[PDB]
């Protein structure tokens, strides 16, 4: 089922100037398809490392990634006050991305329906895949849905089946989520993301998440 | 396709020469000799053109020139 | 680093390789280098032979109902490995031990790339096209127990520097003038194609429709057969140009596989086993197999009965050179 990506350290003292290490454990073998993300408070996640060893462009040459077995390690040799945020671990080998619990580095009735729109510029729906994720207050990131138009396939999570249908306007280059039935767990912040086609190197670009307060 | 094209061009020319002559040379140049000779020659020429331009290359190519369990991964540091 | 491995059905034979895609430049194709491991000495004198093969396979519906299929083996090489080393081979030998033995193949240039034609629903066997294979067998006949097969793929990538702008025009007297151009000559997969069209109509009769289409031509060289033409993506517009008047427009058209799944015989990039692959990439002529080319056709349906004026523009469709090896699977 959903590969449980357990992140052992809930929080770290992480005094400035020190070397810090974060570890991630997978229930099954996900090969080297593991990505690391950084989320500042009240902002969108930012990709740091993909393929568990390759540094994304624009990343300072201090973060390093390694994999021995199913254990994946993110190491920061030099810590700076700019580097204080939450670090997430993801695998992108199987259909559910199955994000991991965060590691903190610190020194409307159901009948109601609502729709969200993504303003994407400079992107093509056929050379990119569009993803929808959500984050509840005090919980790890949750994956809602995904669409890929070059091959024409859409995926949805188990809980959002029937009540969630995402679509894309190719002419306006826009994405829609189209909530229909809003259950108890729909109070969250909803993030719109984009990924490459024919190749997955993590959810490179993220959209400003929208805050939804539903379910009474 | 080239044999069929050549056959059709040759037969078109043959018919073009045939019909005017078969009508004209019925009482002017001769009646019994020329008309029958023209008709028989035209039919035989059309048939011979068909065989020569479509089947002869095939005869050339038939008689002569008959000549024609799962993958894995390890880390080699 | 990470290397790929395979084992024999009986388990006594193992093969190690470093890559699965071998780029083909104007220079020599990337050499195939790998290691063979006979861990036990069950082979008293029988040795391990390594063969690199290239196969071309073709078949069409009419030839199927008649009963005619075409199979050919372009390239066959064999090596007696068991009897200079690159860094990867030396590291593999050091990690493995004494049993490890190296094998190497050099693919000569001017050979066909890996291409597969889209099978229909009825056929459930091997796909048609050009494919490569590396087979290692314990023979001093080939036995399924001893032998192992690994499918490799020779591929090409988009050139670093693009060429001139593809532009073409025609004139026709009864006059009417047509001209068209493309933004660039090299397009990546999934990127929209933008074409500029411009027409000058001075004859009394007007034009009523404008059609823009992307056509794929697969020239099957061996076992001579007609090439494969296919309208991958079409855009039809109702536009009128008055006499003594001009008309200019810009159109955008994008090919993809979602709408072309039902077509049979469409050329596609090489598949390892069954994974979804995009449309085939144009072959660099710079051979002996399926040569894939792409063109765009713009047509004006002039007047009433009537005829059309057409212009064809050739463009190259490929992948940029990637930093990482393609997964050859579905990434999610």
């Amino acid at each position: 089922g959903d590969i449980q990506m357990t992140q052992s350290p809930s929080s770290l003292s992480a005094s400035v100037g020190d070397r810090v290490t974060i570890t991630c454990r997978a229930s099954q073998s996900v090969s080297s398809a593991v990505a690391w993300y950084q989320q500042k408070p009240g902002k969108a996640p930012k990709l740091l490392i993909y393929s568990a060893s390759s540094l994304y462009s624009g990343v300072p040459s201090r973060f390093s990634g390694s994999r021995s077995g199913t254990d994946f390690t993110l190491t920061i040799s030099s810590l700076q006050p700019e580097d204080f945020a939450t670090y997430y671990c993801q695998q992108y080998k199987y259909v559910p991305v199955t994000f991991g619990c965060g590691t903190k580095v610190e020194i409307v009735q159901p009948g109601g329906s609502l729709r969200l729109s993504c303003a994407a510029s400079g992107f093509n729906v056929y050379s990119s895949s569009i993803h929808w994720v959500r984050q509840a207050p005090g919980k790890c990131l949750e994956w809602v849905a995904s669409i890929s138009s070059y091959y024409g396939y859409t995926y949805y999570a188990d809980s959002v089946k029937g009540r969630f249908t995402i679509s894309a306007d190719t002419s306006k280059n826009t994405a829609y989520l189209q909530m229909n039935s809003l259950r108890a767990e729909d109070t969250a912040v909803y993030y719109c993301a984009r990924s490459r086609q024919f190749w997955y190197s993590g959810l490179d670009y993220w959209g400003q998440g929208t805050l939804v307060t539903v379910s009474s | 396709a080239k044999p069929i094209g050549f056959t059709m061009y040759t037969t078109c020319i043959i018919w073009l020469a045939f019909i005017p002559i078969f009508f004209g040379t019925a009482q002017s140049a001769e009646k019994m000799y020329i008309q029958t000779t023209t008709l028989t020659v035209s039919m035989s020429l059309s048939a011979s053109v068909s065989l020569g331009m479509l089947y002869m290359p095939k005869v050339y190519i038939i008689i002569f020139h008959p000549e024609q369990t799962n993958t894995s991964s390890t880390k080699t540091t | 680093t990470r290397v790929f491995k395979k084992a024999s059905p009986n388990g006594k034979l193992t093969v190690y390789l470093g890559k699965r895609d071998f780029v083909d430049h104007i220079d020599l194709v990337d050499p195939v280098d790998g290691v063979v491991l006979v861990d036990p000495e069950y082979l008293k004198e029988r040795r391990v032979y390594v063969t690199l093969t290239c196969a071309f396979r073709y078949g069409r519906e009419d030839l199927d109902v008649l009963g005619l299929t075409f199979r050919k083996d372009l390239f066959v090489a064999n090596v007696q490995s068991f009897p200079p080393l690159t860094r990867l081979q030396e590291r593999l030998i050091k990690k493995l031990g004494e049993h490890a033995y190296p094998f190497t193949f050099e693919i000569p240039p001017n050979l066909p790339c890996s291409v597969t034609l889209q099978p229909g629903p009825e056929d459930t066997g091997k796909a048609c096209g050009v494919d490569y294979e590396v087979k290692a067998f314990c023979a001093e006949k080939i036995h399924k127990r001893n032998s192992v097969r690994l499918v490799i793929e020779k591929v090409q990538y988009a050139p670093e520097r693009p060429g001139p702008q593809p532009t073409a025009e025609t004139t026709r007297q009864f006059p009417l003038h047509l001209e068209a151009s493309l933004d660039k000559e090299i397009y990546y997969h999934g990127e929209p194609i933008s074409v500029n069209v411009h027409v000058t109509n001075n004859t009394n009769k007007t034009v009523k429709k404008i059609k823009i289409s992307v056509r794929q031509y697969a020239d099957i060289c061996l076992f001579n057969t007609a090439q494969y033409k296919c309208p991958v993506a079409m855009e039809e517009a109702d536009d009128t140009v008055a006499p003594s008047s001009t008309f200019c427009k810009v159109y955008t058209l994008t090919p993809f596989l979602a709408n072309n799944r039902e077509k049979r015989g469409l050329a596609l990039d090489g598949k390892l086993k069954h994974e979804d692959t995009n449309l085939a990439s144009s072959t660099l002529l710079r051979i002996l197999g399926i040569i894939v080319s792409y063109k765009v056709k713009v047509k004006l349906v002039v007047s009433r009965a009537s005829s059309d004026v057409a212009v064809e523009l050739p463009f190259t469709l490929m992948h940029p050179k990637p930093k990482e090896e393609p997964p050859h699977r579905e990434v999610p």
